[PDB]
């Protein structure tokens, strides 16, 4: 695509000890609009491996469906071997690269979250091919607003619990509502463990609005 | 980039500059600005250094297997001819190419001047470059085909160096080159800081 | 005959006759054995050429890190199909980052045999294949037929006279599970050596080995590399 | 335009305005922008006429075939996909909004929404064209869960007459249809049948 | 005369006799054995071994062609699994256009045109395979189809292929099947399998069995260990 | 900017070109031959973009020679600029044109002297005299004074000395040195260059 | 496929080309064509086969066809076949036409139509014309 | 296409097709070539028909200024030779910008032969 | 949309007579914001070469798998491992086959050549490569390169010994110039990866650079 | 009949007919010998000459792949050409790509993919019909040192010691294996081929009526003249 329709904000990507934790806002905006207010930008690919996009959504469910396909196609064959995160991953930063080589881009970044082998694994992806690796992700917006209070909190502890991370998660998703203009109150939460993949629901913020009644 | 190719009584004399540069920024000041496509025949590269060397390479290669084909030496004519239709198929695509094609056949000494716009010249005296301008007058005020090999190579010498004196793309060390009837031979590589000492 | 010349005609006893008579041209090759522990996978090779001069036909070749494969029958063929499977394996790292599964390479082998067979014009591929391989669910030893099968074997033999190393394995199969390398390798040569006719015997010459296994990529010792191995090695009955 | 499809329990109801434009010349004045893509399943076109005209009638060939072929009644969604798919593969070509609405056997009453650039999700009620942003409030006010058919008819009557009023690519007629099991009941409302809101004045 | 020698000839009674060579090769394969019941689909494969020096799990004769699509093949297994290609390219294909699951028939019917494809020509050789498809959805229900070398494509209640087609057969219409349940079924079919078997010219065997149904909540798997020897236990018992 | 001029006589045609190669500012070249040899009385005349000229002309040579070993004769002036013409104007429209302006001299047993010209989109004339470049602004119209279609071959140089003079004199590019060949009954003879030290 | 291939374009043992003499045999049983050439003029004179009371009298002649302002011809053999190398012929005479500009030579038209029927005796399988 | 092999081996090792095409020449007018010190001399079988033919146009052909051939067996085949030879030499001129020497002819014509000894449906 | 974008970097190659030595940051940046503190731009090719990419990172990617893949294949089809200089004239023609959309990488290649001696050998991004003995790439090789050419090569220097560089000399030289440059760039810093080439293999050595 | 089988048909043993059938054609060609020493490569051909009006300079039966690399061959020579010059391109591709000369063993198999790919149908337009009625032995020297390869039709080449290709291949092997040792000098390699050569040959082995070249480290490819011929010749 060479111009985005229906696009999604920032995701946010935090590892912990002994897993991940993904979050994502649930709206799809069709410019300044706040158009479709209850869609999913988080997929489940694997027991081991979820998936979340900000960008145009059409190429976000073109990437989902051609995931699921792949992914169904290697449980057929029933031969013990699946695919990792870093599979996955790299997968799809070919998958970037050659749609932006011929000059029709998939307009989405990606965060990979995954769990496999008792290791945490966390990647970024863009449209132009870009891919890496980081304790933690923050796509858009959180870009700037986000990867700061993460970071921070990474350099002084470098591990951290599921609880730290999720109340972590929590802080970031509020400064996220403060000062994005295409941000939404409603999010999702994935987390994957040794359980796998869970997804929690809508969930909102507790705002505070008392600098209102400084303005004088 | 300054190139030059003469020939004289003797033969043919070859020489360039060293300067390679990438905006106005001195990348590098030992480049070899002369390509050896086989012991009786050289090349020059001016423009696009990258261009001139994957194509004359890829003449070099072509001219190898005439060789074997044929069981006789390329022509320099029929080399430079080669080189022209090569790049005849690119045009208007971008490629940036200077190049002198040197070299004693069955006719004698040959020097050739191939660019990628399309021109394949015969001639006596070249000059390819930015600093090509300054060293035809140098070239022109001394040329003779009755010049003596010391004298030739002092006359080449002395326009690459008023080329580099006076451009700002052009500069490191003179390197020459004398195609001669059993091959041609490496002169000298002389630095521009050295021969100022000696003009002045 | 005019059953027995295309590969696209079925005899009234439902036989192709052109894959029976590309599989005669794997009976006819030179004798490669193959086995595995619960670490280890070992291919030997019993080279040889028409002449003395004529230095030994290469029979074990190197197609990735964790898989190598021995021939028998048509030497071209083979090469084709190694070059196809390099291939493959090298798209899977340039995609995936990982290594291709042995299975998934036997597969998509099986599925490049079988199209020749149904097709006016074409012919089967007359080569046997023995692969050794290593990766994530352990040593695994495969073969493949010209008729486009394939089989996941504990041990097994192919080329000429191969029934008697194949006997061989049969009766001492029990023990390759709990062999160390050296142990494995020896049992693989005594395997190789039934099939030699009584006179001759196992030299630094007409031996070439190959060895994969859980730290070891696929390595092919031939020459003074192999006199490690054919050492303590006791005389035929 | 202005296209609307609201779902109750047992089936749809959609609703168009009736204004074909060429800048500000109104060509046709009584279109038809609901088209019967199957026995029970239609669609509402807002874009391009030529464009929705071509994707309509490639689905409507390949849904029948389909259903030739599975001797079933369609699905609704297999509809949403087949246009989502024409849709995505020629975004850059085509200027298409559809929303599809239909009933089936299995999952009743549903209503799709395929916008620009070919994203295909499942609403309650969905709004289109450039006349649906002056409604967006409206129908976030007015709509409540477990509606009946004859309420759903009025609330959509109602946002079509309010989207007619404030937009000049749209207006005319309004163009009903009830689409449940028994079938399909289309209706035409012009004139003192379209609701009327009094305008303020001083 | 040379009537049999291709695909594009008729023989003067009207008969093209290199599709009967492929079903002559479709019989000298080991039985392959379906049942279906109200709420499942049991598979079952003698799976001979030719040799003490193959791996358990060797030559499969069970496919997975679908998460809900399971394939019991016989006859020449090279070209079954080219089939079983087939039928995968064409569920992944259904379900990138059409956006659910592919109907058992729809596929069934795709598959035997693909198969009838290469009755036509003297260019291409028939398939030498006959395979029986077997799924279970809610909507649907629980389906088993068998394709031949033709391309003829039938649902049946119980079906076998092979070698011991007819005493299986004869075996499979003494169940009231329609009433039991996939665990009752699983044991029955083990046993018919053990019936039909000729230990004095085959040597010895595997069971391969699987199942789909909402036991299995409509996805093809094998038969659990325990179930699977528990089913052989009941069936070397009936055998004396 | 290159110069190409031709004179039609009784029995004779009478060509000129400059002999300068030039590379922006410099004379890279001043004995450059700008006239191809079609066949034994035909010649043509190129000039345009570089690359260009070389390549249609020797392309036309070729299949002008290919011709005379097949066929056993020669083709005539006439249907070798129809030749000529058919292969520009069928490259006009195609992704890789030739900008070329041309000129072709020939003498046929049974028509005569012909003089041909032909502009770079293609299109071809017959004239008496013509010339090519931006002196042929400048020495058409002494062509037209002084010009009878039964001028002799002595009166013929003299004009094109006056045309090659008045170039010395008021054009603005240094063309020095200039080519002429003359074609008859007995073919192509080459004359004196006309030089202005 | 090799079954049923008749094998046109290939050598005998004797060195022969034996349909190019088959069509040889066809076209020895045809009408007669004869050609005289004179100092003013040259002519052909061919017999009728088509000697039926009832047939019709329409067209230009039979057997003589025009294939430029300057050349004609007269064939022998088998119609159809005649029909379709008359057709090339006349474009073969126009393209000359348009890219040069002047009428083609005889013997250049007659050995560009020998080059078409070159081709059927060495390549392609198929059936010479006769 | 035609994709037919007709050169093929036989038993013996023999590529029959061309054995029956050596046959051919043999069937053809008789020419022998002399190679002198200062000349080259070049003589032909003529089958004339008396008073009849036209031997106006006829030529022994030329492929360039300098290399002349003779030929014996099929005359049509021999005419497809001789143009593509033609094309090749004025190709060389173009290529080289200098005349053909004999044996590079004789090489593209040998090569061209045996490209149709192993060219399906030739 | 545009193609390619800027991710920064410094790659720095200093060849002796029995050493080579590939430098580079591991910093990875887009505009203003830092992607990644933890990216090194250095990749190990065989036992005796390092490469070094610098720029779009993408290409960095993509060129650096395609390379592994044409090293894999040489090593099939010639059985044995591919030199230095081998490696340069392949990675030359990498280049330059994507003349008209090209690899928006700086590549440097270290190591050793068939005699045992340092060699490294600098790209331009469509194939124009030269062998040098020293060579800085990136965003601060402007600032690198004159100060590699006053300390290793000595010019404008008057009566200096030229005594050969030893590895000790060349690491402290690399660290003091890579401090130099996380000072005045801002696309250079966080941590500094070493990779020493020598007849005993790779050697690796980390060392830190400031964060801001 | 000819065309009852395929040109890709196999035996009731087991062999492509066309390959067998190849093979046979080599027996009928003219002998080749080559020895390799420490020192270098031999290879020695014998020109058939028909009649003495042939010129016997125009009989190639060894060419120069490359300055380190030469060829012999046997069996039809025409065949021969597109395999040598697909040799000649692979060899200085290799030189464009990499700047290093190609192994001996790289180019034989270069050659030898080309041999089995012959068919009708499924081939592209442009494609081979039989197989190569040639045999090639390749000499050269690279960094392994002094190689020599043989080839046949089927596709197979091996590595060699010493080798005779040809009509007289038994007994000229036969020969070899009397007289190869691993310590023999290029001058005794020459001889000792000569020595075959003159036994196997029909004719009376003067200086025209062979081929010889060598190649040696640090020499390239020698072709030898007459003079040096006859040099040899005068102790046989
Ligand atoms: C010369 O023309 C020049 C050289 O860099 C270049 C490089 C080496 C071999 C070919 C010649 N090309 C350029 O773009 C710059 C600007 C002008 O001169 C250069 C130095
Ligand atoms: C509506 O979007 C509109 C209609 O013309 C068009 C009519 C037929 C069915 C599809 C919708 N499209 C347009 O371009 C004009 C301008 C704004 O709205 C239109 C009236």
């Amino acid at each position: 695509t060479q111009n985005p329709m229906v696009t999604g904000t920032s995701v946010l990507g935090v590892k912990f000890e002994g897993g991940v934790v993904i979050a994502a806002d649930m709206l799809g905006s069709y410019g300044s609009l706040a158009r479709f207010r209850n869609i999913s930008r988080i997929m489940r690919v694997n027991n081991s491996t979820m998936l979340g996009a900000s960008g145009d959504y059409a190429d976000f469910q073109y990437l989902k469906q051609v995931l699921g396909q792949m992914v169904i196609d290697e449980e057929l064959l029933g031969d013990g071997h699946s695919y990792s995160p870093r599979a996955i991953h790299s997968w799809l930063t070919r998958a970037m690269y050659s749609r932006r080589s011929k000059m029709n881009p998939l307009w989405n970044t990606m965060v990979i979250g995954g769990y496999a082998d008792g290791e945490s694994f966390l990647g970024y992806v863009d449209m132009l091919g870009v891919a890496y690796e980081a304790p933690s992700l923050a796509t858009g917006y959180g870009a700037y607003l986000a990867q700061p209070l993460l970071r921070e909190v990474l350099e002084k502890q470098p591990v951290l619990s599921q609880t730290e991370a999720r109340d972590l998660v929590e802080r970031c998703m509020r400064v996220l509502y403060y000062r994005d203009a295409r941000s939404y109150n409603r999010f999702q939460i994935a987390t994957v463990t040794e359980k796998g993949v869970e997804i929690e629901g809508p969930l909102s913020t507790e705002t505070n609005w008392d600098i209102a009644h400084m303005i004088s | 980039t300054t190139t030059l190719a003469f020939k004289f009584r003797h033969g043919v004399i070859v020489a360039a500059d060293s300067r390679a540069t990438a905006g106005a920024y001195i990348a590098s000041q030992t480049v070899k600005k002369v390509i050896e496509i086989n012991p009786y025949l050289l090349g020059t590269m001016a423009g696009g250094a990258a261009d001139c060397s994957f194509w004359e390479r890829l003449l070099a290669r072509q001219c190898r297997i005439y060789e074997l084909r044929n069981k006789e030496r390329i022509s320099v004519a029929a080399a430079s001819k080669l080189l022209a239709n090569m790049v005849y198929q690119y045009k208007g695509m971008g490629l940036s190419m200077g190049t002198m094609i040197c070299g004693w056949d069955k006719r004698g000494p040959g020097l050739y001047y191939v660019d990628s716009e399309g021109n394949r010249i015969s001639g006596a005296t070249f000059s390819v470059g930015s600093g090509s301008v300054y060293a035809y007058g140098v070239m022109d005020r001394g040329y003779s085909y009755d010049l003596e090999v010391e004298q030739a190579y002092d006359l080449a010498r002395r326009a690459i160096y008023q080329a580099t004196y006076r451009d700002a793309y052009s500069g490191g060390a003179v390197n020459l080159y004398h195609v001669r009837e059993d091959g041609w031979i490496r002169v000298s590589s002389d630095n521009v800081a050295d021969l100022h000492e000696k003009y002045s | 005959n005019q059953y027995d010349n295309d590969v696209t005609v079925w005899s009234p006893q439902g036989r192709i006759h052109q894959i029976e008579y590309a599989m005669e041209a794997v009976k006819q090759g030179s004798a490669t054995v193959g086995l595995k522990s619960k670490t280890h996978a070992v291919l030997v090779a019993l080279k040889r050429a028409q002449s003395e001069l004529a230095a030994h036909q290469k029979k074990i070749l190197h197609v990735d890190n964790h898989i190598g494969i021995s021939i028998a029958g048509l030497t071209a063929d083979a090469r084709l199909l190694c070059n196809f499977m390099r291939q493959e394996c090298l798209d899977s790292r340039f995609v995936f980052d990982r290594p291709l599964p042995v299975s998934r390479l036997v597969s998509l082998i099986g599925s490049k045999t079988q199209i020749p067979t149904q097709r006016y014009g074409r012919r089967p591929y007359g080569v046997g294949l023995l692969i050794a391989g290593y990766d994530d669910m352990g040593p695994h030893i495969f073969q493949t037929c010209p008729s486009a099968n394939y089989f996941d074997c504990r041990a097994m033999s192919i080329g000429a006279r191969s029934q008697s190393a194949r006997t061989y394995l049969e009766r001492h199969m029990s023990e390759f599970m709990e062999c160390n390398l050296n142990e494995l390798v020896k049992h693989g040569l005594r395997a190789l050596r039934e099939t030699l006719p009584a006179e001759q015997d196992l030299t630094t010459k007409n031996v070439s080995i190959g060895i994969v296994g859980k730290d070891l990529e696929f390595t092919i010792y031939d020459d003074d590399d192999v006199s490690p191995f054919l050492e303590g090695l006791e005389e035929r009955p | 335009t202005t296209i609307m499809a609201v779902q109750f329990d047992g089936g749809v109801v959609l609703g168009a305005d009736s204004r074909t434009t060429t800048g500000s010349y109104i060509a046709n004045r009584v279109t038809d922008k609901l088209t019967p893509i199957h026995d029970r399943i239609f669609c509402c076109r807002s874009g391009s006429a030529a464009d929705t005209q071509a994707v309509a009638d490639a689905v409507t060939y390949q849904l029948g075939f389909h259903s030739i072929e599975l001797n079933e009644p369609p699905l609704v969604h297999t509809a949403a996909s087949l246009f989502k798919e024409m849709c995505y593969r020629y975004r850059e070509d085509l200027m298409a909004g559809i929303i599809i609405a239909g009933w089936d056997p299995q999952e009743g009453g549903q209503v799709y929404s395929v916008p620009m650039g070919g994203m295909m999700v499942r609403q309650s009620f969905a709004i289109g064209g450039s006349g649906s942003s002056y409604i967006y409030g409206y129908v976030d006010a007015t709509y409540r869960e477990g509606m009946t058919k004859e309420e759903c008819l009025q609330f959509t009557a109602n946002a079509l007459a309010l989207a007619m009023e404030r937009d000049g690519s749209s207006g005319g007629v309004i163009r009903l249809a009830a689409i449940a099991e028994s079938g399909v009941e289309r209706q035409v409302l012009l004139g003192d049948q379209i609701p009327k809101f009094a305008v303020a004045t001083l | 005369t040379g009537y049999d020698l291709s695909a594009s000839t008729f023989s003067p009674d009207g008969r093209v006799f290199q599709v009967e060579y492929a079903m002559k090769a479709v019989e000298n394969s080991s039985t392959a054995i379906g049942i279906r019941c109200k709420d499942g689909v049991v598979f079952g494969v003698e799976k001979l071994v030719l040799s003490k020096l193959y791996e358990e799990g060797s030559n499969k004769r069970l496919f997975n062609v679908d998460r809900h699509v399971g394939m019991a093949v016989a006859g020449l297994l090279a070209d079954a699994r080219s089939l079983a290609d087939i039928a995968r390219e064409e569920a992944s294909n259904f379900r990138s256009n059409f956006g659910y699951n592919i109907p058992l028939k729809h596929l069934a019917d795709r598959v035997a045109m693909y198969v009838h494809a290469y009755t036509l020509y003297s260019a291409v050789r028939p398939f030498g395979c006959s395979f029986m498809l077997g799924s279970y959805s809610v909507n649907d229900g629980a389906q088993l189809y068998m394709i031949d070398p033709s391309g003829v494509s039938y649902g049946y209640w119980g079906c076998a292929i092979g070698k011991a087609r007819q005493a299986a057969k004869t075996e499979i219409e003494k169940l009231q099947m329609k009433e039991m349940t996939c665990r009752d079924i699983v044991k029955e079919v083990a046993k018919i399998i053990y019936i039909v078997h000729d230990e004095v010219k085959d040597k010895a065997f595997e069971l391969e069995l699987s199942w789909v149904g909402e036991l299995t909540n409509g996805r093809h798997e094998i038969v659990p260990k325990d179930i699977r020897e528990e089913a052989e236990k009941y069936a070397k018992e009936s055998l004396k | 900017m290159e110069y190409l001029i031709g004179i039609q006589g009784p029995d004779y045609v009478l060509v000129a070109s400059d002999r300068v190669a030039a590379s922006n500012i410099v004379q890279m070249k001043d004995d450059h031959d700008k006239m191809f040899k079609m066949s034994e009385k035909i010649l043509l005349l190129c000039v345009g973009e570089a690359g260009d000229t070389v390549q249609f002309a020797e392309y036309i040579q070729k299949n002008v020679q290919l011709y005379k070993m097949r066929n056993g004769y020669e083709l005539s002036p006439t249907a070798a600029a129809n030749f000529t013409r058919r292969n520009l104007a069928d490259c006009l429209r195609s992704r890789t044109p030739y900008h070329v302006n041309l000129l072709l001299a020939g003498y046929d047993e049974h028509e005569g002297p012909a003089l041909y010209y032909m502009d770079y989109l293609a299109a071809l004339a017959k004239a008496p005299f013509a010339a090519h470049g931006y002196g042929a602004f400048l020495t058409l119209s002494i062509l037209d004074r002084y010009y009878t279609p039964t001028i002799s071959r002595e009166r013929a140089v003299e004009l094109l000395r006056k045309c090659l003079e008045e170039l010395q004199k008021r054009f603005i590019l240094n063309l020095p040195t200039f080519s002429v060949r003359i074609i008859d009954k007995n073919g192509i003879h080459d004359l004196d260059n006309i030089s202005f030290p | 496929s090799r079954r049923y291939d008749s094998r046109t374009t290939i050598f005998s043992p004797e060195g022969r080309l034996y349909q190019v003499e088959y069509a040889m045999e066809a076209i020895g049983h045809a009408g007669t064509c004869l050609g005289i050439l004179a100092n003013d003029g040259v002519l052909l004179a061919a017999e009728r086969r088509n000697i039926h009371k009832l047939l019709d009298e329409v067209f230009f002649s039979e057997k003589i066809y025009k294939l430029n302002e300057d050349m004609a011809c007269s064939v022998a053999g088998i119609t159809s076949d005649a029909n379709v190398l008359t057709n090339e012929l006349r474009l073969i005479a126009q393209r000359y036409l348009l890219q040069y500009q002047e009428p083609i030579p005889c013997e250049q038209l007659v050995t560009a139509l020998c080059d078409i029927k070159q081709a059927y005796t060495q390549f392609g399988g198929k059936r010479p014309f006769g | 296409s035609y994709d037919r092999a007709i050169t093929v081996f036989s038993p013996d090792g023999h590529l029959f097709q061309v054995e029956y095409a050596q046959e051919a020449v043999k069937k053809g007018s008789t020419a022998v070539g002399v190679r002198g010190r200062d000349i080259v001399v070049l003589g032909v079988e003529k089958k004339s028909v008396a008073k009849l033919q036209d031997e106006r146009t006829v030529r022994i052909c030329a492929l360039d200024d300098n290399v002349c051939m003779a030929f014996a067996g099929l005359t049509a085949d021999a005419r497809i030779v001789i143009n593509r030879a033609r094309v090749e030499c004025q190709s060389h001129r173009l290529t080289v910008e200098d005349p053909v020497t004999v044996e590079y002819i004789t090489r593209y014509i040998a090569s061209l032969k045996q490209r149709y000894t192993q060219s399906n449906g030739r | 949309f545009s193609p390619y974008v800027f991710n920064g970097g410094t790659i720095l190659a200093i060849a002796g007579e029995d050493f080579a030595i590939v430098a580079s940051d591991t910093r990875l940046s887009e505009g203003f914001s830092i992607h990644t503190r933890d990216s090194p731009k250095c990749y190990k090719l065989t036992d005796k070469t390092v490469i070094g990419c610098s720029g779009f990172h993408g290409d960095c990617l993509t060129l650096t798998k395609i390379i592994e893949a044409r090293l894999k294949m040489y090593k099939h089809s010639n059985n044995k491992a591919m030199t230095t200089g081998a490696i340069a004239a392949m990675l030359s023609t990498i280049l330059y086959s994507r003349r008209f959309f090209p690899y928006y990488v700086y590549n440097i290649i270290g190591g050793l050549d068939e005699e045992g001696k340092g060699a490294v050998y600098s790209f331009d991004p469509v194939g124009s490569y030269q062998r040098d003995s020293f060579k800085a790439g990136g965003s601060a090789s402007a600032m690198l390169q004159p100060l590699l050419d006053n300390q290793v090569g000595f010019k404008n220097m008057q009566n200096v010994e030229h005594v050969p560089l030893s590895l000790d000399r060349a690491m402290r030289l690399v660290k003091d110039v890579f401090i130099s440059a996380a000072e005045r760039d801002v696309y250079t810093g966080d941590a500094l990866r070493i990779c020493i080439v020598t007849k005993e293999g790779i050697r690796e050595e980390t060392v830190s650079l400031r964060k801001d | 009949s000819e065309y009852d089988r395929g040109v890709n048909t196999f035996s009731p043993e087991g062999r492509l007919f066309q390959v067998e059938y190849a093979i046979e054609a080599i027996k009928l060609g003219s002998t080749a010998i080559g020895i390799q020493t420490s020192e270098g490569v031999c290879l020695a051909v014998e020109k058939r000459i028909t009649s003495p009006l042939m010129e016997p300079s125009s009989i190639e039966k060894i060419v120069e792949i490359d300055a380190h690399i030469g060829c012999a061959m046997s069996g039809l020579i025409a065949d021969a050409k597109t395999l040598i010059d697909k040799a000649r391109v692979e060899t200085q591709n290799h030189w464009f790509t990499y700047n290093e000369t190609m192994t001996v063993e790289s180019v034989t198999q270069a050659v030898s993919n080309l041999a089995l790919q012959f068919g009708e149908e499924d081939a592209d337009p442009g494609a081979m019909s039989r197989p190569f009625g040639v045999a090639l032995l390749f000499g050269g020297v690279d960094e392994k040192g002094p190689q020599l390869f043989h080839m046949d039709p089927s596709g197979t080449f091996v590595q060699c010691d010493a080798r005779a290709i040809g009509s007289a291949s038994e007994g000229a092997q036969s020969s070899l294996q009397e007289v190869y040792h691993k310590s023999m000098t290029l001058k005794e390699a020459i001889k000792s081929s000569l020595i075959i050569l003159k036994q196997v040959m029909e004719e009376k082995l003067n200086a025209t009526n062979i081929e010889l070249a060598t190649v040696q480290p640090g020499q390239n490819f020698h072709m030898f003249t007459k003079e040096e011929l006859e040099e040899v010749i005068k102790d046989i």
